[PDB]
């Protein structure tokens, strides 16, 4: 029958004790890790988090769990008897949360080969955390870290290793609303040293690039709109204008309110993000409109024919000057950040 | 054959896990140190922060001395079989809530020696409450605590003491807003006395952190400053700008009025002044003081010699410069 | 020996049935309750809730638990065996969300005295429903209710009693951010009646008083400055209509935007909060400033008329100050004495 | 003796089988249901559900559990031995989440009479979803449904019934902030049929009404006063070009923003709401005043004077008059 | 004595192991699956998920559970001892969160036929992740999928098949606040292949339509109207420089806020969408009109010439509103066909 073989091993007779470890008082046991990414979640910028759903596979060779009476190789087992094996401890350092699923049954896979190799697959959801540098907020490349350690065992007992081929496998068709996940991923070692001792650790890092599509429509084009709109003052009327003040102020005021929304979603940071310098420099240009007019207005009132001629002369010079100086700022700003 | 031999110590000899080590005698002394993996999420609104810690309790049990079972210096007990020994009933008193971290195996460590010591280590995520002093908001220094105490055992049985070498160890953590410091008070005695039960041990660690001023200067001051600077240009403008001087004043005060409420939106509901409110009101008065000077210019003309404008162009920028000097020096 | 006496006291040999109350077929069991408060606050008006962290102590007298052999007066027992003893069933009627604490071990305390007295302490967190009255919202006083009853035992079996001294002990230096907790507490009995039978209950009331500091600096004083500004129009000449109307349209609209900001976090309720009355009446004052200018404009249609326009301007220059002063005095003195 | 009786007739020796319904291979059992409502929670509009806290009482008969030696009428048992008794399955069809309460013990009650009448009471919190129709969103009577079902057994085994007197009890002093709960409740039979078989069910429905106080203060009165403000342009001088164009545009903007804020807290339904009638009709009145000032300017600019003023003075009486006419339609149909 | 029959099978005397699949080392087990949509809703566009409540039920054949002494057609076994029978390890691949419903008793059902058929029904609430296509944000059709897959059993042991009749059932009187559920449902087989092996999976797809009774009043009707208010400026006298400038700027600025407001409740994607292309072209319309008055002033006041100034204004009065409708025809017909 099927039943005795399941009972003969992993059973009270000739007892397999889960507490002890494979190759006890001997060389450290090798663990090979594979990760498959089912879905990549929302990267909420406010709380430095990104949700990841993965299948985690661990492969190791337990010499005790070996058989030769059954000729079939790699027989599968019920996930309901997983309690009586040695399983290697594993945890993610950068986590903030984790859970299993338990939809209908226990979503775990156990596979035992003839020699003793064991494959163990678990479905887990992770909310990891990523340090970020927002020096150039609209045009930036970010790095996300996946880091695996052992909690209760040192390198004299347990060592982690990455799989030789296909270590991290992205599901086909995965795409993010605001990030492109580059297919080049770097795998490196980062050993943890604490006062208790050394623990094994592996690290896989992803690179993400942010595209400038949404920001142009939402922010840059309305910001470029106002400064052009404020420019109407030069040809709107002659020097006699209460209205010329009116256009200038409402453009200045709405620029500040648009500034608040720009970083409202983003986390507060001391350093000067590249999005601020665009708004701050553009803020001066609309601000400079009123100062020019008051200089014009002052010249007009100082008449007590040559004075009036100067007032027009100021305008004509500045009609050509402002497009020129704005061009200089526009070419310099975009070139340096793209490079 | 070397699994049942050491399990003899715990079960087959009746090690009763409901009985304290060194019973009917001296109290047990616990050496404690904490490791802080992740510091972040300091929310003013709900008056709490979140930290991830590695609590490491250490005591000495006379029954479990490993008497020649094995020849090693240390015996690495697996994370399992942690329900057959005595453990201190530590709990935090500023805890809003806490939870364990179970991913794959449980994150627990048990590390017994020959001398009967125990080095249990445990991973926790704790939400702790921190009272905040916001009388000086933009240039602030905040003080937080952690309180470890035993719920069930009195001081004559359980005593908590901080390690000698390194009680708290940072892990290259950096905060987005606050600038933490590398020196901690770390000592306290905190010993309690509840009515009808008696004494209990406690010991606390105090974390000194300081806020950064970069964001506020660009977010709050620099927009405010230019709005005040903006109103100076009305003095040059002719007094016959009938509905030009009037907006130049009223649109500046409503913008500031709408601004000041929004600026103090995130912060909690507190009665005391906070010195960001001083700046907003002083700027609101100056913008208002720009409006009234035009209205008096209008009243006296309709009766000339309107010299009020000719000196106001000197006085208003000049007085604002002196107020800036006092404010910055005082709050420093 | 220590181990044997735990088993011997309440064991198969002892024949202690954990599911039989003491004093069976006799007098009902007495219960004494003590409450200690660790943390208090986070009062949310929208959900009509507040969260507490408490130590709850229950004391009764089960005769069968006497231990003659050990000479010590008190014995502290491990919480691992705490589930094998009879314990009364208690719950809170206005409870919404309650959780235990398991940060390292269960937060429970068990003490047994020689005469059979049992002391049992639990660390609990509670979310409780507290109805409120918002008739005078910035100057209101609320009364939180905590109820403790027995779910399955009639007074023929279980009776609840408060401590003889009375035990509602707030911790040291509990500084609420928005409220000022008073020292006096109220302890009352309110026996529940159902169709199943009668059940025992005890109730403790807290009194909370709200601070007025934040509301004046956030709502009242900013609203006051808007009203005081509109007065500049009367000084301004009668011939700059763009000049006057411009201030008028801004003042009335922005106050409305400020008006909405008051009840943004408040619950939606039929009755009118006192904050509304102040904001509504001062909305009238700014509104009147718009109507008066039109009357000056309207009368201007033609030297006898231009004098009358001056007359209306000057009489409003004095009377309009007076009426605002009178309103403030009446509003403040009435609510504060209440 | 107390110990022997507890396990004599529900114990191994008796051989009561918990997994077998009473009167097996016979007539079905009748379970009588009672409910007590402690707290009735908030009716959220966006997540489309509400909360309630209730005591659920079930009464039935089990012929196996009888006794005659002890003359007591009832045997108040411990609430921790419920695993040894047969408990009928009960099911809330329209639920989104339910929890038990375990602040101390587990809040359960059992009582066995002499004949075998078992009484069983639980404290249950519930999140129940009920559809609501918002065509008359300011004022509307609404109905919330609650269904008690049986997941496992068919008609041959389990039949549910309501109590003969006092099926639903309401705790004294219960008052909702935003709603009024009516005194009368409807009890109905809605037997369910599926391809698996026929399952019993009973239904209790509550009627709710709205306060109407909050909305009158919140948006009705601010909207109304804005309409009045726009009309002051008529009496201002026609020659004052900036005044009336500034007046008209600012009136438009406060209405268009206020209209959107009202619907922010409500689901994005597709039928037009009663509130939306008010906001649109006012905005049309607000916008209409701007057109009039454009009419007089073109007539004046071209190069008579009596005609230009005539439309203005007629409008002074006309614009208030029409608005009051609109009200008498609105406030009768909805409130009838 | 029903008790002895209950444990005669699955008892230790029967030796019914529960870790050994039926027909071991033989043909794979064939399972017929049905779902009953108890409730649907909670569609969130920002995080791309929806919440459903389903009655899942499965049917498979077990030869070992063959009884013949009672003549009843079916046996109503009790829902409590499900822990000691074989059940398939079904799971949802595209989910984000699921849980069982425990309210009074464990919501399980089991029934046993005479020949050995097993019927097993559970009630579960699912949160499922579906991609969103917002290229034409208001007028869009979204297909939401539901994948049922076996986790630990290769296809040579467990095969999933839909029922031949009534594969997906919908509860009576089910409706959504915003969307509608079409009666046509697409069933397909999507076998998954990993490096570990080959696993079975069956897919059911629903189609959803976005109703317009909200976005018309919320967005289309307001922002359309403001374009009319921009046009009134052309009737005003040419010298009303505060007036003309005043009206022009505000109508531009006010619906920059509305354009930003429009995108607040929708995901932050880079690709241009249908609601966006309408706002921008409206913004260009009102922004262009303000530049006319500047072009009117400069050419007129420089100094007969008034005829040119009148010419620019009078041609605009007909050109500006006309050119809106030719755009309006093009945009409306393309999206709706
Ligand atoms: C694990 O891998 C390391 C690195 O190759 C090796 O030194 C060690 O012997 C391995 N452990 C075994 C074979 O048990
Ligand atoms: C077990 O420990 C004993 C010492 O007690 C040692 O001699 C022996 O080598 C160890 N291993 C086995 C398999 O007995
Ligand atoms: C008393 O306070 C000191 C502070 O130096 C601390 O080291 C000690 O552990 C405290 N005692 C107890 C019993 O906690
Ligand atoms: C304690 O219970 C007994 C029951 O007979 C009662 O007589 C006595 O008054 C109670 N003590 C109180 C209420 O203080
Ligand atoms: C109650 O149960 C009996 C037998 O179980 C059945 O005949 C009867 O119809 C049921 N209902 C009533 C109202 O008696
Ligand atoms: C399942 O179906 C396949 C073909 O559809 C068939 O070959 C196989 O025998 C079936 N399984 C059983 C157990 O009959």
């Amino acid at each position: 029958p099927p039943s005795e073989f399941l009972d003969k091993l992993m059973g009270k007779v000739s007892g397999y004790d889960a507490r002890i470890r494979p190759n006890f008082k001997g060389p450290p046991v090798n663990v090979t890790c594979n990760i498959f990414i089912n879905s990549f979640g929302s990267i909420a910028e406010t709380t430095m988090d990104y949700r990841v759903n993965i299948f985690l596979r661990q492969q190791w060779n337990d010499p005790r769990l070996a058989y030769s009476e059954y000729p079939d190789d790699s027989l599968d087992l019920d996930p309901s008897m997983l309690d009586s094996i040695w399983k290697p401890d594993l945890f993610f350092a950068n986590e903030k949360g984790a859970n299993f699923h338990e939809v209908t049954t226990d979503n775990k896979l156990l596979r035992i080969s003839k020699n003793g190799n064991v494959l163990y697959s678990i479905r887990i959801t992770l909310v990891l955390a990523c340090p970020m540098d927002l020096k150039n907020f609209p045009m930036d490349v970010q790095t996300c870290i996946m880091q695996l350690e052992s909690f209760g065992y040192t390198m004299n007992d347990l060592i982690f290793e990455w799989d030789e081929k296909g270590a991290v496998q992205v599901a086909d068709g995965l795409t993010l609303p605001q990030f492109i996940l580059k297919e080049e991923k770097d795998l490196r070692y980062c050993t943890k040293h604490y006062n208790t001792g050394k623990f094994t650790c592996i690290e896989a890092r992803f690179h993400l690039e942010r595209q400038m599509g949404y920001y142009l429509i939402q922010m840059y084009i309305p910001s470029l709109l106002i400064v052009i709109l404020s420019w109407v003052s030069f040809w709107i009327n002659m020097d006699a204008a209460p209205a010329r003040v009116g256009l200038g102020i409402t453009t200045v005021l709405t620029m500040t309110t648009q500034s608040s929304g720009s970083r409202a979603s983003l986390p507060k940071v001391s350093y000067v993000k590249a999005i601020d310098i665009w708004m701050a420099v553009c803020l001066l240009f609309v601000f400079s409109a009123l100062l020019e007019y008051a200089a014009v207005n002052f010249i007009a009132r100082q008449h007590k024919k040559l004075f009036i001629s100067r007032a027009k002369r100021i305008d004509t010079v500045s009609r050509v000057a402002f497009p020129l100086v704005f061009l200089i700022f526009n070419i310099f700003y975009w070139i340096t950040y793209k490079i | 054959a070397n699994s049942t031999s050491n399990i003899l110590n715990k079960l087959l000899i009746t090690y009763d896990p409901r009985i304290r080590p060194n019973f009917k005698g001296i109290p047990v002394e616990d050496r404690v140190n904490i490791f802080i993996n992740s510091f972040g999420s300091i929310q003013e609104t709900t008056m709490d922060y979140r930290v991830n810690i590695f609590l490491r309790q250490r005591w000495n049990d006379p029954r479990l001395r490993l008497p020649q079972d094995f020849k090693s210096d240390s015996l690495t007990v697996d994370p399992k079989m942690f329900k057959c020994l005595w453990k201190p009933d530590l709990f935090f008193a500023n805890e809003k809530s806490a939870n364990f971290h179970d991913v794959t195996q449980e994150n627990i460590l048990l590390f017994i020696f020959r001398n009967g010591d125990v080095l249990i280590s445990m991973r926790l995520s704790v939400t702790l409450s921190c009272p905040l002093d916001l009388t000086l908001f933009p240039m602030d220094t905040q003080r937080c605590k952690m309180q470890l105490e035993s719920f069930g055992y009195t001081t004559d049985d359980l005593q908590f003491m901080w390690q000698s070498g390194d009680p708290v160890q940072m892990d290259e953590i950096a905060l987005p807003q606050f600038d933490i410091k590398q020196e901690d008070i770390e000592y306290g005695n905190c010993t309690k006395y509840y009515a009808g039960t008696g004494y209990y041990t406690c010991v606390e660690v105090i974390f000194t952190l300081r806020r950064q001023v970069g964001f506020y200067m660009m977010g709050v001051y620099a927009p405010t400053l230019l709005i005040v600077v903006l109103s100076w240009l009305s003095f040059w403008i002719n007094p016959d700008a009938s509905a030009a001087r009037v907006p130049l004043g009223i649109l500046s005060v409503l913008s500031l009025s709408s601004e000041c409420t929004s600026l103090a939106s995130e912060l909690p509901k507190v009665s005391y002044v906070k010195a960001i409110d001083i700046w907003l009101i002083a700027c609101l008065l100056f913008g208002f003081a720009s409006l009234v000077e035009y209205a008096v210019v209008q009243v006296m003309l309709n009766s000339a010699a309107k010299r009020i404008d000719l000196y106001a162009r000197a006085l208003f920028p000049f007085s604002f410069l002196f107020f800036n000097v006092i404010y910055w020096s005082v709050y420093l």
